[PDB]
């Protein structure tokens, strides 16, 4: 009855940077497991614990160190974090009492980024439905751009009139890079919303798409010149 | 060690000067399990003791049997030492045929 | 590994039914299970299987379980787009808490829509707002393939769902001429 | 009249090392042995398989193997979960199997010791903790018992299996089993820990069955001052037993040590002090003490 909540969802790391990402949970389950997940292995073990205090070592424990403060939550640490790192981290709970009922978290998304510097927010312009498909079809496509973002830590949304829409809605499962020769390359990803020729011809009706990019901590101070790519929303909103 | 061992030395048959007998060297009462045991001939470690499986009672006790081929004499001693965590000095026991 | 999914890829049609097999070695086994893990999300449960032939099911999902052969089958049922995230079989070696729990590398699923009246048709934007193109409508047997030159871009075909009204459709997206984009197509294609 | 023994005994010193051995015993006979560096269950009787067939063995014996290297891990897990509560080293015992009766009347019981001290059993369909067991037992018990898989098949082993394995025994073995060795007796003395006073031993050894009956006498009287020893076994499966009287020195004349067993048919053992045989038996055991 309640959840299992991984923090931060995006991790934006450099060369031998220290890593540190939460774990809570109110199952009340006093067990708590900490796996990483490599593209084509399946889940590997680095750490687990029993209680407070508790931490034990799994199959996969060489580089990192966690802790247990308390029974609600479950600290993962990256000691030193690889020069072209890219990984997904899933924390997960269990009950001592039932080893069917293990519950798991979102997951969080780990990019190593060579130089801060690199680091962008995207641009987002949206485009109106050319004229030839309402008469041809009755049918309107909005096409939503998000371009020049590393890395790709972002969540793209659809708005009309206030509220979000998941019907009529395509987005690209993989972002394009804008740079294919050199790794950490800035990225472009597209989105479709479909709607009634009807429905898009009413000037009353509002459209909007949202990226939603992860970014600079204020935590961590940034020197240079121009604008902080911090964690922000930037949308364009289209009549 | 968790408690400490008891030691019986005895032969398998009634003594015969110069005539071949099994010796038998019974320890018992002992906690925990690891013990280190061996059967001297005048001090010396005898060759090849042969050792029963370690085992227990039922009040949870463990016991086992070491025993050799041996001829009794006049003047040849023989002697079981035990080695255990119970025991800062490891305990020998001589072979006494009348007791 | 100790977990062996088959196959590593599968591409169904939309309404169709698909199966999935799981092959293991570990020991003692416990109980087998099925997750769902949409893309940048976690492991959702689908099934729990413990008997040494077992069957469950759990909405469009079904699995059965072979304890003698080591064997495991997920079934879904009417497949539809939703179903689209990888799927990963996990063996637990024990009854209780004391066990480890054995993960597949898991089966990427690929549910392709069924596109009924299909009407290939290139539109240009404009490019709002203040400044100043997509291919779509084509069929299943119809791939998109990425430009050589470094100056445009193209993504990659990708479906969405008018729920509301009963229909689908595929689409692409062009930028840098847009009646020349992504050669590599059908004649048949508007203009 | 009969019981059936599977003892095991686990050993834990740190994290990294371990190790199991196991006996089996059918009334005091020794059926088999099971040392951690064996991959299989030794016979150590020719019998020791019962009646059942070689794949029905195997089912038996892959269970077990499997079970053992479970139980290892599952001790090491107990210990990680029981952060200091409980620490190494770790010593566990189990004692499990049946006591037969007549027309097939079995009883079962799986018992376990910790450090030495019963705490577990098995009991009906899970574990449960003894009288005097330490309290922070029964979180381990609460997390074991919610595998039922292990607690189906401890009850089949326990309620069905064991029962019909030794019925197998008992019918394979029973020459063995009701085999008669005879004893042998011989006598001596130490000087007592009193002045002017002696202790007569009489050695019996080499009789199996294990009941025996060894007292000194006088004539028809039995000198209630007789003290039996403990029963200490022999290699080759048989027992030994001493009974020492004290007397004051002078008394020996006219004492016998007398031993009835069931292998000497109605013929007691009468072992007179000073007999013929008793003088002649001493001249060959003198030593230089
Ligand atoms: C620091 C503090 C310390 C703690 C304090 C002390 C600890 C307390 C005591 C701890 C007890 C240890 C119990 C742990 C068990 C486990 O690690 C594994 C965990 O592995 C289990 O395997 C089971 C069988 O493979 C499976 O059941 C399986 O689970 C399955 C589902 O996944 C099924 O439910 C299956 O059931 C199906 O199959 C069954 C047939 O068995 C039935 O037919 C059932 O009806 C059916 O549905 C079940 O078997 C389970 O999934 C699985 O979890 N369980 C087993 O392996 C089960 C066997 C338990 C054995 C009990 C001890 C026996 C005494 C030892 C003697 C060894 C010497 C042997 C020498 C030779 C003797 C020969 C003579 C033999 C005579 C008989 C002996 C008596
Ligand atoms: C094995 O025998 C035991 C007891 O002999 C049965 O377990 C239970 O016994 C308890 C007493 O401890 C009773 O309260 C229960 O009613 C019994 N259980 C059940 C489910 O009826 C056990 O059932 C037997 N198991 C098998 C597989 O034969
Ligand atoms: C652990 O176990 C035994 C103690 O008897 C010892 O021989 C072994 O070397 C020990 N190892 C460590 C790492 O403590
Ligand atoms: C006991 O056996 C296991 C499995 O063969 C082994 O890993 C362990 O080291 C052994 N312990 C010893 C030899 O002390």
């Amino acid at each position: 009855g309640g959840i299992i909540t991984q923090t931060p969802k995006f991790l934006i790391g450099q060369e031998g940077q220290k890593l540190t990402l939460k774990c809570q949970q109110n199952f009340n389950h006093d067990t708590m497991y900490w796996y990483r997940q490599d593209s084509g292995k399946g889940l590997r073990l680095i750490y687990y614990s029993y209680g407070a205090g508790s931490t034990e070592k799994g199959d996969l424990s060489e580089g990192y160190d966690a802790s247990r403060e308390k029974k609600s939550s479950f600290s993962l640490t990256v000691t030193s974090a690889q020069k072209n790192e890219m990984a997904v981290f899933l924390c997960a709970s269990g009950s001592l009492l039932d080893v069917r009922e293990v519950f798991f978290g979102k997951g969080t998304r780990l990019t190593v980024v060579e130089d801060l510097k690199n680091v962008f927010p995207p641009e987002v312009a949206v485009f109106e439905p050319s004229e030839a498909e309402i008469s041809h079809t009755q049918k309107a496509t909005l096409v939503c751009l998000a371009t020049g973002f590393y890395p790709d830590h972002v969540e793209l949304s659809w708005w009309v009139n206030g509220k979000e829409v998941h019907s009529g809605v395509c987005t690209d499962p993989q972002p394009l890079k804008e740079q294919p020769a050199l790794n950490d390359s800035r990225y472009a990803l597209s989105s479709r919303l479909r709607v009634s020729a009807t429905f898009w011809q009413n000037p009353r009706n509002h459209f909007r798409c949202q990226v939603q990019f992860y970014g600079l901590s204020e935590n961590d101070e940034w020197t240079q010149d121009r604008a902080k790519p911090v964690t922000q929303i930037v949308s364009a909103e289209a009549w | 060690i968790q408690k400490t061992p008891q030691i019986q030395v005895y032969s398998r048959h009634p003594p015969e000067n110069g005539k071949p007998n099994i010796l038998n060297c019974y320890v018992t009462q002992f906690h925990p399990p690891h013990i280190e045991i061996q059967m001297l001939k005048n001090g010396k470690k005898i060759p090849k003791v042969e050792m029963s499986d370690m085992s227990f009672s039922k009040d949870w006790s463990f016991y086992i049997l070491a025993h050799t081929e041996f001829t009794p004499t006049e003047t040849d001693t023989y002697a079981c030492r035990v080695k255990h965590a119970s025991m800062a000095e490891p305990k020998t026991v001589y072979w006494d045929r009348d007791m | 590994t100790q977990v062996e999914q088959s196959p590593q890829s599968l591409v169904v049609r939309q309404g169709e039914n698909s199966v999935l097999q799981c092959n293991y070695s570990v020991t003692p086994d416990n109980h087998l299970r099925w997750f769902k893990q949409d893309t940048g999300k976690g492991l959702v449960s689908l099934t729990v299987l413990v008997d040494q032939k077992d069957k469950t099911s759990n909405g469009r999902y079904s699995a059965t379980l072979d304890k003698d052969a080591k064997h495991s089958t997920l079934h879904i049922t009417a497949t539809l787009l939703d179903d689209t995230a990888t799927y990963i079989c996990v063996v637990g070696d024990r009854g209780s808490a004391l066990g480890r729990l054995h993960f597949g590398a898991g089966t990427q699923l690929i549910v392709i829509p069924d596109i009924q009246n299909p009407d290939p048709a290139v539109y240009q934007l404009r490019d709002s707002k203040s400044s100043d193109c997509l291919f779509t409508d084509f069929d299943s047997q119809t791939n998109v393939s990425q430009s050589k030159d470094s100056d445009v871009y193209i993504t990659d075909k990708c479906v969405l769902d008018m729920r509301s009204m009963d229909f689908k459709s595929n689409s692409a997206v062009a930028w840098s001429a847009c009646a020349n984009a992504f050669n590599n197509i059908p004649e048949d294609t508007f203009f | 009249n009969y019981t059936f023994r599977c003892l095991q005994m686990s050993s834990f010193a740190n994290r990294s090392w371990s190790r199991t051995d196991s006996v089996v015993w059918l009334g005091d006979l020794q059926t088999h042995r099971w040392s951690n560096d064996s991959a299989t269950i030794s016979f150590t009787k020719p019998w020791s398989q019962g009646k059942l067939s070689n794949q029905q063995w195997e089912k038996l014996q892959h269970m077990f193997q499997v079970y053992r290297v479970s139980f290892t891990r599952d001790i090491q897990e107990l210990v990680k979960m029981m952060s200091p509560k409980e620490d190494y080293p770790i010593e566990i015992q189990l004692s499990a199997g049946c006591e037969m009766y007549p027309g097939n009347a079995s009883e079962s019981f799986l018992h376990v010791a910790f450090q030495g001290k019963y705490v577990v059993r098995f009991w009906g369909t899970s574990w449960q903790t003894v009288p005097g067991a330490p309290s922070w037992l029964d979180l381990p018990i609460k997390v074991l018992n919610a595998d039922q898989g292990t607690s189906a098949t401890v009850q089949m082993l326990l309620n069905d299996t064991c029962p019909l394995f030794v019925r197998g025994l008992l019918e394979a073995g029973k020459s063995d089993l009701e085999k008669q060795e005879k004893p042998v007796a011989w006598l001596s003395s130490v000087p007592s820990s009193a002045h002017g006073h002696r202790q007569l031993v009489c050695h019996v050894s080499g009789f199996y069955p294990k009941p025996v009956w060894v007292m000194w006498m006088r004539g028809d009287q039995e000198q209630q001052g007789t003290h039996r020893g403990d029963f200490l076994p022999n290699a080759d499966e048989t027992w030994y037993l001493q009974a020492t009287l004290d007397v004051e020195a002078g008394e020996e004349a006219g004492l016998a040590c007398r031993v009835k067993h069931s292998s000497l048919g109605g013929q007691d053992i009468i072992l007179y002090w000073g007999s013929l045989h008793h003088i002649l038996d001493a001249q060959k055991m003198v030593w230089n003490h």
